């Protein structure tokens, strides 16, 4: 992400690409190291009635 | 006949029902009672078998089997074993006291019922198991019987037709349970009261391991006028398949609660303000009718307008006669407290002998106790019912079925009521 602009400009015309869109080091744009609880679904098999085993 | 439900004094069987004449000897003898009882035992257990046959009369202890044909189940050649008739007296249902009527205020028909249906059976003895709480009711019918031995009609050459016949009565020590027909004659043994299964069935392997028959304090003591008057003039009350007179008790909300006789399919409305003196509160106010004891499931107003009183017509009606225990609740009633306190009585009386049972009703009760707070999700209610059929039909007695059952008439008849309660509880928490 810091090189000057020049070596920008060097390195996208020596690649043939526009290497400063697509930079394979990742910086802020990934997900944060702490992220909120899940509250997971649960399955259909979760019932209180007309839910015997023999059936499923 | 379409219409019945006007029963004439003359047609009525317990004419001392409340004890306005002497309930002893001289009294009952002059009501009708042990006249010509020694030509009735000499005419042979199959002319006695022959006319409870007739008569249609059906089991009173809330069961409803055929008499005639259950107590046939005794008439075969002895084995060397004793035979033995079990009256049962327990009368443990709520909402029934008719058995209580009978022991104190005309003891002498249950005793000469005793002779009567012993001598069909080709029993020895007939033992009368009386709840214990019943302990005056219970010195009245020994009164009666030591009359009944002084003046012949039992005992050694009972009414000199060379019969012998002796009558025992046993108290029980308090539970409900031992109203159960197997039950009670393992308490008459000295165990607990807990239900034998079946077969074999009593007649075969019963009291102290006899062929024995348990017949309800109603329906023995019927038996010596069926006798006397004949099973058609029973048979001319009531439905077919439905005969005879019946003790009704109603209670709760009613003016006039009382214990009464009328005839068999008399309708349920024309019971309840003919004798009872109307619903509290008039007609328009009745919410809900237990029509049979605590075991049957409730039928709410509108089923009530034209539902008649008898096994058919209550089967039908999704409920059943029982014990003919009418017990009325108005429109004031918390009818999801009222059901929760029978789940609650059978969760006090389970013998805890089978899994279902003891495991099951106390399950029940639980979740009714939540459901009357209103602190249950609507889900809960098919779940509810679904637990109640795991009980029913898998118990060995029908204790496990009588306590489902009024579960499965409140939920449905009064599934909306049971959901209205869930959402007030969740709005307000
Ligand atoms: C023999 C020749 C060698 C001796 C002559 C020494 C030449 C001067 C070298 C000085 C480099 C110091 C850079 C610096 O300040 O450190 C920044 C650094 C902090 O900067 P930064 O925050 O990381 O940001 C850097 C840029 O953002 C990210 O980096 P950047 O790449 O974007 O920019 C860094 C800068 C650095 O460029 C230079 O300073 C060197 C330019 C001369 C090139 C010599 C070949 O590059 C430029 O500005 C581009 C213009 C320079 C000419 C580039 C021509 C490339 C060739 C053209 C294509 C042809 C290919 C064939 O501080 C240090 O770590 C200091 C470390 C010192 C390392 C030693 C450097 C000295 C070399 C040895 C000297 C003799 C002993
Ligand atoms: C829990 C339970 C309690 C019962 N209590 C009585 C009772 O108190 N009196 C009675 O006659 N039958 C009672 N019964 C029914 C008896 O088991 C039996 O069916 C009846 O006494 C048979 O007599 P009957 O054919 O003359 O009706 C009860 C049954 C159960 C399952
Ligand atoms: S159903 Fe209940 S009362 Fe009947 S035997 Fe089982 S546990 Fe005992």
């Amino acid at each position: 992400a810091s090189a000057t602009r020049f070596i920008q400009w060097l390195r996208n015309w020596a690649s043939g690409r526009d290497l400063q869109a697509k930079l394979q080091l990742r910086y802020q744009e990934i997900s944060k190291r702490t992220q909120p609880p899940p509250k997971l679904p649960v399955g259909p098999s979760h019932k209180l009635s007309n839910n015997y085993y023999c059936t499923r | 006949k379409t219409s019945f439900g006007s029963l004439k004094d003359e047609d009525r069987i317990f004419t001392n029902l409340y004890g306005r004449h002497d309930w002893r000897l001289k009294g009952a003898q002059s009501r009708g009672d042990w006249y010509k009882t020694k030509e009735i035992l000499l005419k042979g257990p199959d002319w006695i078998l022959g006319e409870v046959k007739t008569s249609g009369l059906r089991g009173r202890g809330g069961a409803g089997f055929p008499t005639g044909l259950k107590w046939s189940f005794m008439n075969k050649p002895s084995d060397g074993r004793p035979k033995y008739l079990v009256v049962n007296a327990d009368e443990g249902e709520p909402g029934t006291c008719k058995d209580r009527e009978i022991i104190r205020h005309d003891p002498h028909k249950l005793v000469e019922g005793c002779l009567v249906g012993g001598r069909a059976m080709g029993a020895r003895a007939a033992y009368i198991y009386i709840r214990g709480e019943f302990y005056n009711e219970a010195s009245n019918l020994q009164v009666a019987i030591r009359e009944a031995y002084e003046a012949g009609l039992i005992g050694k050459n009972a009414c000199g037709s060379g019969y012998d016949f002796d009558v025992f009565v046993v108290r029980g020590a308090g539970a409900y349970i031992c109203g159960e027909e197997t039950a009670l004659i393992e308490s008459i043994e000295g165990k607990q009261g807990k239900p034998r299964l079946k077969p074999p069935f009593p007649a075969d392997v019963g009291v102290f391991g006899c062929p024995t028959t348990v017949a309800n304090v109603e329906t023995v003591a019927v038996s010596p006028t069926i006798c006397r008057r004949g099973g058609a003039w029973f048979a001319s009350f009531g439905r077919e398949r439905n005969s005879g007179t019946k003790l009704f008790n109603i209670s709760g909300h009613v003016n006039n609660p009382c214990t009464v006789e009328e005839e068999m399919s008399v309708p349920l409305k024309e019971l309840i303000e003919k004798h009872a003196g109307g619903v509290t509160g008039g007609w328009d106010n009745l919410l809900a009718v237990i029509p049979g004891g605590s075991s049957t499931p409730l039928i709410p107003k509108s089923v009530c307008e034209t539902v008649l009183m008898d096994f058919d017509a209550l089967i039908q009606a999704q409920t059943g006669l029982g014990t003919a225990a009418v017990i009325v609740m108005d429109r004031s009633t918390d009818i999801v407290k009222a059901i929760a306190r029978l789940i609650e009585f059978y969760k006090h009386e389970s013998c805890g002998q089978c899994t279902p049972c003891r495991e099951g009703v106390d399950w029940m009760n639980k979740v009714m106790a939540r459901f009357v707070r209103g602190d249950a999700r609507p889900a809960e209610i098919d779940s509810l019912w679904e637990i109640s059929k795991q009980i029913e039909g898998h118990t060995i007695c029908a204790l496990g079925d009588g306590a489902a059952w009024p579960v499965q008439g409140l939920i449905r008849h009064f599934r909306p009521e049971l959901e209205e309660r869930m959402q007030q509880f969740a709005q307000q928490h």
